[PDB]
């Protein structure tokens, strides 16, 4: 066979490994919408893991979504401090970046400080830049080539 | 246009003027062509189309469901000897099958064997089916253009939209959802002349959705200042799922492609146009598209307001800025959607009633026909008469509320036309008695027609006497499901209340299309009760039901025959319009009937199927009024 240039699907990025590391539960507490919209990343999660919480301590624990490299960073506002009855909140985000690394996002539940993060989360890496086949193929029929 | 012929013969000596006809004894006459048939030793002609269930003997003054099948006695004993005399006979269904009817789903059939459903055909393991309207059959003859004839309408409502049936499903009711493409109804165009989608909202309404149109405000205001757009308060219209009415494919007659269904509340904004308009809404354009294509174009129309959303609407009274700025959004959404014929107001209480939530007051109405007048010169100011829009709002039929809607001053006020419930008059879950939650006739004894027997005709003729508002003006339909009802007694109407009842979905109201798989049929060329279901008819108010003695099980329910009774006095009145509420869950055969009730004449001799034979009568009874029977 032969190819063709390396190009973009445009559609919603695909997987890469989550990084796990809720306190109160596994990954499966997590649910992700991955897609994307005119050039620009959309998605929209849910962990959940809040009913569970001793909101004494627990009150509004940061809950959303942030991209984090290796300088682990908070530049982010969709942090939902989760009331004591938020059972099921939903958090939702888009991003806008030219470097299409497969950026990985922590998300799900966290104190902003002591080790307490009370819930599910996960450091999500992404993937983004996919491609897909398209199948065209030399084929040998006896000695001829067809 | 249809076109038929027959010939008849003489000796070449003998010329009559008159169609001259064979004389024979009656059988199972039926069509166009002459008959003088003969019958108890009376000769009968039916001037008018013959019927397999019409008999000339009732018929001697009767025979048709308008007038006499006359005749003449001019027969001999020999000529009944020659002949031999009918006197009596009944017809049945045919053996055969003349046309197809429906087609089964592999889904529905699961449904039924699911261990929470168990649903059977006498509803013995399961009062429910939830069956997919996919079983159905698109069933629409074709018709003449037929200009002078008041409008047809129906009714569309966003639960076309999802049974994930089609995706599995298999737990949960909605997995057991209901739905339908409009290619259906593309298929053969203008089917209607006027549609109208459900009531939809606005922002701070009260009732329980309300979440709903939280998050759709949130998404709004989040997008609003990306979009470089004035933010919104409440009284601004709701669209409740613009991925529904556009991010989507499947059920909307159109190619998946471009189906960015992933788009939603947050995201949908840039799209809320018909240009760009995916989706359902989309689709109609494109239908309006096709059917221009033809010619005749459909009046395009949706409505707000309704049964369920209505909670706001004494809130925004008396708040002048915020109606405003609501009918604003309304004239946006025009600019936004030109394709719009015109768009109205479902209102429901101008005194309090319905569900609770609807909080209102006594000045309710009248601040109401006060916004409403404001509403119409918004209205006025925006448009171009060249394209003017003209509105209506239904009416409850509430003999008191109705004279609290002051419909005169809405009249004065340029509110142009009004739709009629005309349905549901039986609160079968908490009515005291069984009764035809549609009769538009008036029983006898009309001394308890006040909560009961509410034959709309009575509202009728207040508006027309009493109110002196033109037909023109005023517009009634009916819906296509029944009320179902146990333990009924049919001699005193008194049955279980509170008792769960039949519905595929929704208890208490039987589902027409499913109704027609399940308890009644048609298929040998009659209208046929079927398994066992009792097929019924009622001489008092000219009702039409169903029953299953096991359970005491009752059904009220327009027919065929009965929408047919409908609109005929509808087209006889020259009513302003003739719709059909809930027109989601018919194949279609009433909306040929309808056509037929409004006179309205098929163009071709083909059919897509048959329709006289719906007519027949259902088993004979007299019953009592409530009032009769308390008496």
């Amino acid at each position: 066979l032969i190819l063709y240039p390396v190009i973009i699907n445009r559609d919603w990025p695909i997987e890469l490994d989550k990084t796990h590391q809720g306190d109160f539960g596994t990954v499966d507490d997590f649910t992700l919408n991955s897609n994307y919209t005119g050039d620009e990343l959309s998605l929209y999660l849910q962990s959940s893991s809040t009913y569970k919480y001793d909101f004494s301590k627990s009150k509004n624990i940061i809950y959303g979504i942030w991209k984090e490299d290796a300088n682990n960073n908070r530049c982010w506002l969709n942090y939902k401090l989760l009331t004591p009855e938020d059972y099921e909140p939903q958090i939702n985000a888009t991003l806008v970046m030219c470097d299409k690394g497969d950026v990985n996002i922590i998300t799900g539940f966290s104190l902003p400080n002591g080790g307490v993060d009370a819930g599910g989360k996960i450091k999500v890496t992404l993937r983004v830049g996919k491609k897909l086949r398209d199948k065209f193929q030399i084929k040998q029929f006896s000695q001829t080539q067809y | 246009v249809n076109k038929y012929t027959y010939t008849s013969s003489k000796a070449m000596s003998d010329i009559s003027d008159v169609i001259g006809e064979p004389l024979a004894a009656w059988d199972s006459q039926v069509g166009g062509r002459v008959f003088n048939v003969i019958f108890d030793g009376k000769v009968y002609t039916n001037t008018y189309w013959v019927e397999r269930w019409q008999v000339p003997g009732i018929g001697s003054s009767d025979g048709n469901p308008h007038n006499a099948w006359k005749f003449v006695r001019a027969a001999t004993a020999d000529e009944i000897n020659k002949i031999g005399n009918p006197t009596t006979a009944d017809v049945k269904p045919t053996e055969n099958i003349p046309s197809p009817i429906l087609v089964e789903d592999k889904y529905t059939e699961e449904t039924y064997s699911r261990p929470d459903v168990n649903f059977k055909e006498d509803g013995s393991q399961g009062n429910l089916s939830y069956t997919a309207t996919r079983v159905c059959a698109p069933m629409y003859n074709h018709y003449v253009g037929d200009k002078t004839k008041p409008k047809l309408s129906a009714y569309i409502t966003d639960w076309c939209q999802y049974d994930a049936r089609l995706d599995g499903g298999g737990s949960k009711e909605e997995e057991r959802g209901r739905g339908f493409d409009l290619a259906t109804l593309m298929q053969n165009p203008a089917t209607y002349d006027r549609l109208i989608f459900s009531f939809l909202g606005i922002c701070g309404d009260i009732g329980n959705k309300s979440k709903k149109v939280q998050e759709v405000w949130d998404g709004w205001n989040a997008q609003a200042p990306s979009l470089g757009l004035p933010q919104i308060g409440k009284g601004h219209i709701v669209p409740l799922d613009p991925y529904g009415d556009l991010g989507t494919a499947r059920n909307v007659g159109l190619p998946p492609e471009s189906a960015d269904t992933s788009i939603e509340s947050g995201t949908f904004l840039p799209y809320y146009q018909q240009n760009r308009a995916a989706g359902l809404l989309g689709g109609l354009r494109e239908l309006q598209k096709k059917a221009h294509a033809m010619g005749h174009k459909l009046d395009l129309a949706f409505s707000i307001g309704g049964w369920s959303l209505s909670s706001y609407f004494s809130a925004l009274a008396e708040n002048p800025d915020e109606r405003r700025v609501f009918v604003a959004s309304v004239v946006d959404f025009f600019v936004r959607f030109p394709m719009f014929s015109c768009v109205d107001i479902d209102w429901e209480y101008p005194g309090g009633g319905g569900d609770e939530g609807n909080i209102s007051s006594d000045k309710d109405g009248e601040n109401y026909v006060l916004l409403i007048k404001e509403l119409r010169s918004a209205l006025d100011s925006r448009f171009g008469y060249s394209n003017r829009k003209e509105i209506s709002i239904a009416c409850s039929g509430v003999k008191a509320k109705l004279k609290k809607s002051n419909i005169d001053q809405l009249v004065a006020n340029g509110l142009d036309n009004i739709y009629l419930m005309s349905y549901d008059f039986f609160g079968t879950i908490w009515a005291d008695y069984i009764g035809h939650h549609t009769n538009l006739y008036s029983p006898k004894d009309p001394g308890e027609q006040e909560l009961f027997d509410l034959s709309a005709e009575a509202a009728i003729d207040y508006l027309h006497n009493e109110l002196g508002i033109p037909m023109e003006k005023i517009h009634l339909g009916y819906a296509n499901y029944g009320r179902s009802a146990v333990g009924g007694d049919l001699t005193t109407r008194q049955y279980t209340k509170n008792g769960p009842a039949l519905g595929t979905m929704e208890n208490g109201a039987p589902e027409f299309f499913d109704i027609v798989k399940n308890y009644m049929d048609a298929e040998h060329s009659l209208s046929m009760g079927k398994n066992g279901f009792v097929l019924m008819t009622d001489t008092n108010a000219d009702a039409d039901f169903l029953f299953s003695e096991a359970k005491g099980h009752f059904i009220s329910l327009d027919t065929p025959r009965t929408v047919k009774q409908k609109g005929e006095y509808a087209a006889k009145n020259k009513l302003g319009g003739v719709f059909s509420w809930s027109g989601d869950q018919d194949c279609g055969l009433l909306a040929n009937a309808a056509r037929e009730g409004l006179g309205y004449v098929a163009d071709s001799n083909q059919e897509t199927i048959d329709m006289g034979p719906l007519y027949n009568p259902g088993k004979e009874i007299y019953l009592k009024s409530i009032s009769e029977i308390k008496s």
